[PDB]
């Protein structure tokens, strides 16, 4: 009958929480894009903050790291068995992980962390491709899709064609302006739009909004594992 | 002393048509910032896997005439390449022309004789450089210079070469600049950075602080930088060598 | 493509030079010193037994060196030279001067080969570039200065010396006027020719290979 | 943002699963009630059955019974240890109860089936009053609400006045036809409908519809202490 | 024989004008299917907790008038009250009307001499009340009705009236009914059933299956059964007895 | 409230009754067995030493029990029939008649009462009710008839018997006519009065005290 009405409404009380996990070199708006994917601010730190409305646990790297997502993973299970319960995960609901915008292939650095993170939850991503043309741009998408394939293992992501077109762009190339003239870049050589394309901001803006449920696989796939691997 | 007698009949103009000419430039930089891409665009026309290789070439130019080699040369990551592969050019091209005239002379048979590296840096917001440049103090002629230049807008070129100019004397390094020289003088100072076809975002790509190091760098101040480069390297190359040996 | 070298002339602001005379000194050597250059400089040619060497430079500047003293010693003069600053290239060397040996050298009468003039010229040939001229040249009808031409060269060629050349030899009037008619400068003089090619217009050759032939004369000489 | 409708059709995979297992003196019409509250149709008995949609799993009595709830709650928490997953409960969703239509107070019967088996999830009811007068009725829902009271444990019910008025009739009184002239149920002296008040029949349709989330108690409340019980 | 002899001047009126003049009716039944709810509705006026229990009235009433005692009587639930509670009265008011009239006599003294029980069995689709009843099927005198009459539909009165009456037989039990008789003999067939004030769902209140039972069972047949129930009751309950002593 | 008891009189569907007479037996015993009841049987009354006992039920039906036989004997008749039937009521006993005793007895002349009528009544009173009646009452002038009336109810009241009543006595023409004038049933007789307290009005009381006085008579009796 009805339910998925009063399921709707459930979150009201409730929604919701995402944690996620930034790498990438700095460099490359990091932290000013996410604002701008936030409309909102700030060897590791931590951010956690609220809107209208849901809750943000969201770490940024500034691999050690691996470490605090199965010390995260950790503390999920341990609580599940399990005696009480109110309480909480930080769980990676995703990480973003960034190449660069500019000279070519894709970075041994960027495999080895892309190999070994993969466990949770990656969103690859361009940033800063007000340097780079469409001729550049669809260049590198395609030889780090390859680069993804000599080898793998960031999310594939699980509306019928505003599904199969975000995907098919992936990975997409993005800057976040929090300024403006509407946001908001600035050149006297020419102007600079967020939001467009133009811009690919927007299909990670309304994609990731979209799911939220990297809620869903980092909690059947990589933690359900980590207890069977870690358990058995 | 007093020369200084007075009185009709150049000798400066007979030594320009000292036609057969020569240069050396190498760019250093990561794997891939367009240090070809700055050679051909410089001269209009044309020409990720482990540890430090240099790479090399020579081309020859007209208007009257001139032999040029340029080397550029490439490096990426896991980082000491980068006291190493320069010191097997620069060094040992450096000792060699020496070592030629040590010798039997004279033969005006040199280049990386070492003469100019551009360091390309890599724009946004480094280290691996710092200890580049200043273990590339050294020197050869390393001009200073940023890559992909329409990654910035002007109001962070405001902020980011006066920044990092900072940075160069933070540890502080040796550079080039020259001296005449209001224009040569106010150009060294004006950390200097840098862009296609025509004619005449959605990106249409030229004004732009490209003559600026086109005109100064391959115009102007044009061999300073050559005899600067066989006085300084040529001379702490066998000063400190000859130091060694004798 | 902007590609000048007219950096390279911007350049010097020197340029320097060093100029050798020998001669039979009643006649105008200190003349063509004064007069070559167009210039007044008293008190250069008189000695004690046995030699007078002046620089200047003047600007318009050069150091033209000119080098006059009335075979061994301007032979050890000039090795004494070339050994000192050839012997500063070896040293930590701050970049000194000087290097241009050429001789100017008169020998002016006139019918044959001057005895000491074939001497000195002979033993001299390495050791800088020697350009030979002939002197008080109002001396001869020139007729007659078909002979002196002729028959030194023959000469010189003959006993087989080496002199300059830029790609003859050159006649040298000391303008100045006499009781019945007056000569000039020429021509009259051949002496243009020994100020168009001496003065501007070859002027960098006899240096550099002064400096390059006797220089590596000198030093791969001496490095055996 | 936006994830209240994306948590909505979320359900449109998924949803959703219940069930409730009765009891009460047969009697009075809880299989020909039920199959009209499910507009279908039918010492203990099952029903697991579905429709545009949703799965049924409902048991029906035919107290051996208390066994079998937490032989649901072992089953629920042996898998939770937890090696594997898939997975299923037959887990009490709810129960419902229900005392007679006529003679007066709460049966002694009715009493300690109601204190014992309270952990699960009871909607207590009365079946067939159009027996009763609604001055019958009223005498029931209270005299009914005190009989809990010298006592107790049913649900207690967790759109502002949706609520607060539904709840202030429990407990309500309800026929199920499943036959019509409008259904349905045949008088010559007169004639009787479902679904009006009249009939509190769709208070407990639209009610339990409304909320089904126990689910929620069920799963915190009852197998959570029954860990808590019977792990500790 | 033939006393058959031929022939002017009631005898039977004159035991007629034995006016004073008695019954007992009991109903059994649980707590509360309206047996006293019956009763006033009846003769129009008005009269869960553990164990078997029995509940006590007499009363009396007029035209020409007569003394009536009326028990009801209660009962619940965890069961064999049913055995217990009925020997109680029945068997002992039975005895006892027995045990004036062995000794003196004749006094024209009781009720309970047990004179019917309506059961009252309720109303739906039962096992207490079948041994209740066939176990109260010793006698007395058992009339066998249906409460809460607007329970039920008419399409289901045709259906459990029916069934139930199988049920009846199925163990069979005694019963009663009457042997004149068409209107006697048609209505102890027609299992019965039974419903406030006017005048004259949303519930209006009586044509019901009331009446049948009220003229029969309260207007017509009507010693009937309290000559049956001293025929039965104290027949079965001193032969079983004399059985016992003699 | 429907209450009718007109049930009770639907119900006999009998009634029966059971009637004794003792006599002198010449006049017209009977004539009242048989004009009491306006009916014709035969040869009821002839004796051998020492009796006659007739029950009829005819319809319209009652058991009419007459005893008639011509002091112990229907007094040992009598309680044998009495001990019968309450030894019938200890037995299971299936419900068996017959039970009414009570006298119609003839004592007739008229002008005081009959020693034998003395003694018959005295002893009997008990056990069953005694009905006295004066027989062949054409018999007497009832300025005459003022006396039977009297002397005998003195006469009882005295000697002490009991009757029945019901709330005099009774005499009985045996209608019939003579020579002169015929007379009539009456009044005339007064034997109407015993048609009308005998035949419907009061009989009930006769049997059920018959029944419930000396049935308790017999067995409170003999219990003992
Ligand atoms: N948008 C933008 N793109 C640039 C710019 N400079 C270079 N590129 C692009 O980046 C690429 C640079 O590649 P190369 O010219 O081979 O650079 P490189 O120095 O030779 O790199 P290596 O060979 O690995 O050492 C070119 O294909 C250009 O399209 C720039 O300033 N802006
Ligand atoms: N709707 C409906 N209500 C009834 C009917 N019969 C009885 N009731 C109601 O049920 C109640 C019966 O209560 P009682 O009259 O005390 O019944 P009872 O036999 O005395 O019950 P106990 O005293 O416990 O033995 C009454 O208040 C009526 O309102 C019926 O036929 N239909
Ligand atoms: N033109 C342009 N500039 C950018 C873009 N993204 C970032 N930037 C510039 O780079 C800087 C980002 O620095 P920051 O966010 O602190 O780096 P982070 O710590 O790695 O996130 C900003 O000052 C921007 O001016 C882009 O897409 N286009
Ligand atoms: N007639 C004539 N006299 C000359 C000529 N050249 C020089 N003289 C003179 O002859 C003298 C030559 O001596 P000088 O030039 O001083 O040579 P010095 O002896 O080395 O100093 C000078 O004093 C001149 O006056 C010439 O061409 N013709
Ligand atoms: N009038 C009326 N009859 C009802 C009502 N509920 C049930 N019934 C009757 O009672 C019967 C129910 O029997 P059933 O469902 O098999 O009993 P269960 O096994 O306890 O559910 C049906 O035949 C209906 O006729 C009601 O609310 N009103
Ligand atoms: N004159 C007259 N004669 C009577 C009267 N009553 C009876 N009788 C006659 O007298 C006789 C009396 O005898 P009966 O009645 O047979 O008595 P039973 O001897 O016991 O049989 C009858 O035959 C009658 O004919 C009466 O009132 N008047």
């Amino acid at each position: 009958a009805n339910l998925p009405n009063q399921v709707h409404r459930k979150s009201v009380k409730k929604g919701f929480e995402f944690t996620l996990m930034v790498v990438g070199e700095s460099g490359l708006g990091k932290s000013t894009l996410i604002n701008s994917l936030f409309l909102t601010d700030l060897t590791v730190q931590i951010e956690a903050s609220t809107v209208e409305g849901v809750k943000l646990r969201l770490t940024v790297v500034d691999k050690t790291i691996i470490s605090y997502i199965d010390e995260q993973f950790e503390r999920y299970l341990h609580d599940e068995s399990g005696l009480n319960r109110r309480i909480i995960d930080n769980r990676v609901h995703c990480c973003f992980y960034f190449i660069s915008p500019f000279g070519h292939g894709l970075k041994p650095l960027d495999v080895a962390f892309m190999k070994a993170i993969h466990n949770v939850n990656i969103v690859p991503v361009i940033a800063k491709a007000d340097t780079l043309t469409l001729k550049e741009r669809e260049r590198l998408k395609k030889r780090i899709l390859d680069e993804i394939e000599e080898h793998i293992k960031i999310y594939h992501l699980p509306f019928k064609e505003q599904t199969r077109l975000l995907k098919a762009s992936i990975p997409f190339s993005v800057v976040g302006s929090n300024q403006l003239i509407v946001r908001g870049r600035l050149y006297p050589w020419g102007v600079v739009e967020v939001e467009n394309p133009h811009n690919d901001f927007l299909k990670l803006r309304t994609m990731l909004i979209t799911h939220m449920q990297d809620l869903q696989e980092v909690t059947q796939d990589l933690h359900y594992e980590n207890f069977r691997s870690e358990r058995l | 002393v007093p020369l200084a007698g007075h009185v009709f009949d150049p000798d400066q103009l007979v030594n320009k048509s000292v036609s057969g000419f020569c240069f050396n430039i190498l760019c250093v930089g990561e794997t891939g910032l367009g240090k070809s891409t700055l050679m051909d665009t410089l001269f209009n026309t044309k020409f990720t896997q482990p540890g430090v290789q240099l790479q090399s070439n020579t081309y020859d130019l007209q208007e009257v005439r001139l032999k040029l080699t340029i080397v550029s040369t490439v490096g990426f990551g896991d980082i000491n390449k980068e006291d190493s592969y320069k010191p097997i050019v620069e060094f040992i091209d450096a000792q060699f022309e020496a070592y030629l005239q040590e010798e039997i002379r004279r033969v005006l048979h040199t280049y990386h004789d070492i003469h100019v590296c551009l360091y390309f840096i890599a724009p946004t917001g480094k280290s691996l450089d710092l200890v580049t440049m200043k273990k590339l103090d050294s020197k050869v002629n390393i001009i200073p210079i940023i890559a992909k230049a329409d990654a910035i807008s002007k109001s962070e070129l405001t902020k980011f070469k006066i920044k990092i100019t900072s940075e160069l004397v933070s540890n502080g390094v040796q550079i080039y600049q020259f001296p005449v020289a209001e224009i040569n003088g106010t150009m060294n100072a004006h950390p200097f950075a840098v862009i296609g076809n025509k004619m005449m975002p959605w990106g249409t790509v030229q004004h732009c602080d490209f003559v600026k190091l086109r005109e100064m760098l391959i115009r102007v101040n044009m061999e300073d930088l050559r005899e600067q480069t066989h006085t300084r390297h040529y001379e702490l190359y066998r000063r400190c060598k000859l130091e060694e040996m004798g | 493509a902007n590609l000048p070298n007219q950096v390279y002339r911007k350049s010097v602001k020197g340029f320097e030079f060093t100029l050798m005379v020998v001669g039979e000194s009643g006649l105008g050597k200190s003349t063509l010193i004064n007069s070559l250059f167009l210039t007044d400089l008293y008190s250069p040619e008189y000695p004690g037994p046995s030699t007078v060497q002046v620089e200047q430079s003047k600007v318009l500047q050069l150091l033209l060196t000119i080098v006059d003293t009335p075979w061994q010693p301007v032979i050890d003069y000039i090795d004494s030279k070339f050994e000192d600053y050839l012997n500063a290239e070896s040293r930590n060397r701050r970049q000194m001067p000087d290097n241009v040996q050429c001789c100017l050298y008169f020998i002016a009468p006139g019918h044959g080969l001057k005895p000491l003039d074939i001497e000195f010229m002979k033993r001299l040939h390495e050791k800088v570039n020697i350009i030979p001229l002939i002197a008080k040249a109002d001396t001869l009808t020139p007729e007659e200065c078909q002979q002196f031409k002729k028959q030194i060269m023959k000469e010189i060629q003959e006993h087989k010396i080496k002199i300059y050349e830029f790609p003859l030899p050159l006649a040298v009037v000391g303008g100045r006027q006499y009781p019945w008619g007056v000569a000039e400068v020429g021509e009259h003089c051949d002496f243009t020719i020994l100020r168009n090619m001496l003065i501007r217009t070859h002027m960098q050759d006899l240096k550099d290979v002064t400096n390059n032939v006797h220089y590596e004369n000198y030093r791969s000489r001496k490095l055996a």
